[PDB]
């Protein structure tokens, strides 16, 4: 349950976002917050159909999201408790 | 009166040249030295074994 | 130079730089 | 000449700043005075932190830092332009002489101690890294050149030279009849200058290719007397000259050369401890136990 | 709150819901993430290009998407006893 505290336990991994706009980040993250307000750092972007960008820190609002993408790097069952 | 100009023309240039000499000579012990003093360093690894 | 002779200097020295350094000596003592 | 006094007790130990434009005198009065070289030579520092009589004071090759070695068992490390003391090193159980700094990076710091132990450290740490333990007190140490080894001089008259990387005992030297109260490393590296209370400096070929008789030069002139100072030495930036702490009140500067004597002067009431060069300019300052420390011109 | 925080005072460039970009100096928000960005420009984006100036910009925290830096920010020991004086030396006798 409640899987917004699983997404704190995945600090420092790596990750791409698509944000709901067709937006995509990709980032290594740290901090997230109880409303899913994401920051990530080493961050580069790809907006739609425009070219990429690359950037020090991104900090992301929670309800702009849609699917993250995790790494094959997890595994999954210590998410059980 | 000629000559001592002479003289003060020949002798910064004997001093100019002579401290060059010892210089390099100095310049040349110092390279000499620094690997020197290494290749008993290398030698201490060598006896490390 | 003997062996026994340098632990008897050596036991002279502790006993000398204790006693000068000693805290009761320090520049700021003022006695009771 | 300028006279500086304004110490409450002996003053032990001096240092010109590497840039030569600022001085360091600290002593029995546990505090480190900063002086000014130029101008009305006036004060503007206090440093406070020690607890204990400052054995001797060193700076690292830049200039920032400043080492006080203190019979309160700490090594104080503080920085020059705040003051602050930085760090405390508390590893020692017994007084620490004398310290030394290393001349290349990174900041390695090496102590002796009358516990018999020779302690390297560094700064990062808090603890000891390697420990050498020598049969008795140990009254003066400082590195070689390369930063690698360190050189002791202590009570039991020989010359030991330890090396960091086998941990072990490399070479000893002999000749010294009594206690090695001061040691120092010409700028080159290559020759230690060693003062003993059997009345004579000697300089010693510390490199790696010397015969096996390594007492190049030996020097007298100084006298120790019942005080049983450690009295220092010190080379000239050039190594052309040495100069040697004596209890006779006079301030000995010897040509290494000749192996005269070059000056002796006289003003000083008791037993000087330390004799110091200024790096550029041909200026000396002389410390001494009547709580006063004079610095003059000398050509 | 503590990520957020460390940005404060900075210069930060936002990117609203429709499109939009603001990029501004930043000095206030709120749980709803309400912003103040404060001497602010509107920007949209050879393909042209503009940019327009508003003052002191209270951002609703609905349309916020996300926010980026880029500037910098639009910003001893007591003296002791010790005296110095001239002196000459003296000799002594013998």
């Amino acid at each position: 349950m409640k899987l917004v505290r699983f997404l704190m336990k995945l600090s420092h991994e790596t990750v791409t976002i698509e944000l709901k706009n067709g937006t995509q980040v990709h980032g290594t993250i740290t901090g997230v917050d109880v409303s899913m307000n994401t920051h990530l750092k080493a961050v580069k972007m790809t907006l739609k159909n425009r070219e990429p960008v690359q950037l020090e820190t991104l900090s992301i609002r929670g309800n702009n999201i849609r699917y993250f993408i995790l790494p094959d790097s997890l595994p999954l069952d210590t998410l059980l408790v | 009166e000629e000559l001592k100009k002479h003289e003060d023309s020949a002798i910064p240039r004997r001093l100019e040249c002579l401290k060059e000499d010892v210089q390099r000579q100095q310049e040349r012990e110092k390279e000499l030295q620094h690997r020197y003093a290494d290749l008993l360093l290398e030698k201490e690894t060598l006896k490390s074994k | 130079m003997s062996e026994e002779k340098l632990q008897e200097k050596a036991r002279k020295w502790q006993q000398l730089q204790a006693k000068r350094y000693a805290e009761k000596r320090k520049f700021g003592f003022v006695d009771a | 000449i300028m006279l500086l006094s304004g110490h409450e007790g002996e003053v032990y130990c001096c240092k010109f700043h590497p840039n030569g434009s600022t001085l360091a005198s600290a002593g029995f009065d546990r505090l480190i005075l900063l002086w000014n070289v130029y101008g009305d030579c006036d004060n503007y520092a206090t440093l406070k932190g020690h607890s204990g009589a400052v054995m001797e004071l060193h700076y690292n090759t830049d200039g920032s830092m400043l080492f006080s070695a203190s019979t309160d068992k700490t090594v104080a490390v503080w920085d020059s332009e705040t003051g602050e003391r930085v760090k405390r090193l508390k590893g020692h159980t017994s007084f620490v002489n004398s310290c030394y700094p290393a001349r290349r990076g990174p900041q390695l710091v090496c102590t002796g101690s009358d516990d018999g132990t020779v302690k390297l450290w560094d700064i990062r740490k808090k603890a000891a890294i390697q420990t050498f333990q020598n049969t008795y007190q140990v009254l003066a140490v400082t590195f070689n050149d390369t930063s690698d080894q360190i050189i002791s001089g202590g009570i039991d008259n020989d010359i030991k030279v330890w090396d960091l990387r086998q941990n072990k005992l490399t070479y000893t030297m002999r000749g010294h009849a009594d206690s090695v109260t001061g040691l120092s490393l010409s700028s080159e590296g290559s020759y230690l200058l060693s003062n003993a209370m059997d009345n004579t400096v000697r300089v010693w070929d510390v490199r790696p290719f010397a015969p096996k008789e390594r007492c190049v030069k030996i020097f007298q002139g100084n006298v120790h007397n019942f005080e049983k100072n450690l009295l220092r030495c010190s080379w000239s930036p050039d190594g052309s000259k040495i100069a040697a702490g004596s209890a006779d009140r006079f301030v000995y500067v010897w040509d290494t050369t000749s192996r005269r004597i070059l000056y002796k002067l006289p003003g000083h009431a008791g037993s000087i401890n330390e004799v110091a060069f200024h790096p550029d300019e041909p200026i000396i300052i002389s410390a001494s136990s009547d709580k006063r420390l004079y610095m003059g011109e000398i050509q | 709150s503590s990520k957020m925080l460390q940005h404060i005072d900075y210069r930060m460039r936002c990117i609203l819901q429709d499109g939009r970009i603001f990029i501004g100096t930043f000095k206030a928000f709120d749980k709803h993430m309400n912003l103040i960005l404060c001497d602010c420009d509107e920007f949209r984006k050879a393909e042209r290009e503009e940019k327009r100036v508003l003052g002191l910009v209270l951002l609703r925290g609905e349309n916020l998407v996300s926010m980026t830096v880029e500037g910098p920010p639009p910003k001893g020991a007591a003296g002791g006893p010790g005296i110095g004086r001239a002196a000459g030396r003296g000799i002594p006798a013998g």
